[PDB]
């Protein structure tokens, strides 16, 4: 494709690696760095005007980097690994206060991701696909950018057509995540301001940016 | 947007 | 093309969707009542309640839908509620002018107006057809990573029977963009943030309560 | 109840 499938799998592989919620954000930052770092090795993402570029990347944030987590954390039972190295599971994040949101993770995201055993050539497109977000405000040129989604969606389902042949309905089930992610994406966002106005938990310089 | 627009510059 | 199975299941929701009738008394008042912000909204929640009853209805005739438990029925039609009424609002306005003048005087936070009309925007240019809306509306109310629901799994079974359907039909009524089906899924997950953010509309819309049924539906 | 009306609405069946 104009979204080569093997150009979104070397970006992810490219970028491998006391209180749940203050570990959670200081692996958010660290992570921020290196998203920054995954855009640039999207097909385009680069060749966009910055002002867009910034501004996808300002809308995608937060999806971008549950969804990667997330798929890091397949391995793991009832629980999260952050980039960091550290677990946090199922009873840290209730016993913190933040657990509704935690089992909406693992039971949405985390098993599921489990369960049809999806690929980073997969995680990858989805990422890609969030990245590209051609209704986010104040954007340049929407059209460039649900453009480039749409080889984007042209892409993943060549590939899951030539992969995965014996399971015609992967190539949705696979974007079916997406508005799930959208709702876990922004109740975080949610907790993550109401964190920020009340003051309990530190948050790092690149994280509080992406909070204003 | 500092940080941001500061490393998504290179080249 | 589609099996003999998935014709029938299409022509069943079908006549279910076309069953959806607003009364003529409620779109009487379209013209005849005058123009205030205070009138704009007694009309639309007067429409929003009838349209609730509406959806509960065709939301009972969809397959295996009485089969889930009786508390999960309910985490199913609060947690889709909106979504569907902003599919169905869509169809409208690209099928009026009076309606949108409405909503947009009926005291309603300005930060919330330009979005909802750009999302009617970005539907009407996937050029849908009144299959593909009854598709996307049933598939948005079989969403099984709503709030509260139990059997997950059981809402799952029901809705995936649907997602085959409607990406046959999209590839038979919309060969010349195959991405088409995509694109219907990509609305799926832009359905979310106007889900998100209704709870705020409603309590900072502007007013001298809203019905019961609403009132249920959406929490007080 | 709490969900009076939508009880009583999915307790009535086909048309
Ligand atoms: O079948 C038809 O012919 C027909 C014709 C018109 C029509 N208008 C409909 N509406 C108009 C209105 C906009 C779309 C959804 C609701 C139903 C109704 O929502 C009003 C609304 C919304 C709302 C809006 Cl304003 C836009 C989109 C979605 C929603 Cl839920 N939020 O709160 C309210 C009321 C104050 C409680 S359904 C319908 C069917
Ligand atoms: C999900 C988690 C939320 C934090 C979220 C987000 C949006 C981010 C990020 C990052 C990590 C931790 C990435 C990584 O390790 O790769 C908060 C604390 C609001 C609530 C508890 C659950």
């Amino acid at each position: 494709e104009d979204m080569p499938v093997e150009r979104i799998l070397e970006a992810e592989l490219a970028v491998e690696p006391n209180d749940p919620v203050t570990n959670i954000c200081q692996a958010a930052d660290k992570q921020l760095f290196t998203l920054v770092e995954w855009a640039k090795r999207i097909p385009h993402f680069s060749e966009l005007p910055l002002d867009d570029q910034v501004i996808l990347l300002r809308a995608g944030w937060n999806e971008l980097l549950i969804a990667s987590f997330s798929h890091r954390s397949i391995a793991v039972k009832d629980g999260i690994l952050l980039a960091t190295g550290l677990h946090v599971h199922r009873n840290s994040a209730h016993s913190a206060g933040v657990g509704a949101i935690f089992d909406r993770v693992l039971t949405e995201l985390v098993s599921k991701m489990r369960d049809m055993q999806m690929d980073k050539t997969e995680l990858g497109c989805l990422r890609a696909i969030v990245l590209f977000n051609p209704d986010s405000k104040g954007l340049s040129n929407p059209a460039e950018v649900e453009a480039l989604r749409e080889k984007v969606y042209a892409s993943l389902e060549a590939y899951c057509k030539h992969k995965y042949p014996e399971q015609p309905g992967r190539f949705a089930k696979l974007l079916l995540r997406l508005p799930a992610l959208r709702s876990i994406g922004l109740k975080c966002l949610e907790h993550l301001f109401f964190f920020k106005l009340i003051g309990d938990t530190p948050i790092d310089t690149f994280l509080m940016e992406m909070l204003e | 947007h500092k940080i941001l627009h500061r490393l998504l510059q290179e080249g | 093309e589609l099996t003999p199975d998935q014709q029938t299941l299409l022509h069943f929701i079908m006549d279910s969707y076309n069953k959806q009738r607003m009364p003529q008394e409620i779109t009487n008042k379209i013209l005849k009542e005058e123009f205030s912000a205070e009138e704009n909204f007694l009309i639309l929640t007067e429409m929003a309640t009838n349209h609730v009853q509406v959806l509960v209805e065709f939301t009972k005739k969809l397959p295996g839908f009485q089969t889930l438990d009786h508390e999960d029925q309910i985490a199913l039609l609060k947690g889709s509620a909106v979504e569907a009424m902003f599919l169905r609002s869509a169809e409208i306005f690209n099928k009026s002018d009076l309606l949108e003048e409405r909503i947009r005087n009926s005291g309603i936070s300005d930060e919330y107006i330009t979005p909802m009309f750009s999302f009617y925007k970005s539907i009407g240019e996937l050029k849908m057809t009144q299959e593909e809306y009854a598709l996307l509306t049933a598939i948005v109310i079989l969403s099984p990573d709503r709030q509260y629901i139990k059997d997950r799994e059981a809402v799952e079974k029901l809705q995936e029977p649907l997602l085959d359907v409607l990406q046959k039909l999209c590839k038979i009524h919309q060969p010349e963009n195959p991405q088409h089906f995509a694109e219907l899924l990509g609305r799926l997950t832009e359905l979310r943030t106007f889900n998100h953010h209704h709870a705020e509309m409603l309590m900072s819309w502007r007013v001298n309560k809203f019905t019961p049924l609403l009132e249920e539906i959406w929490d007080v």
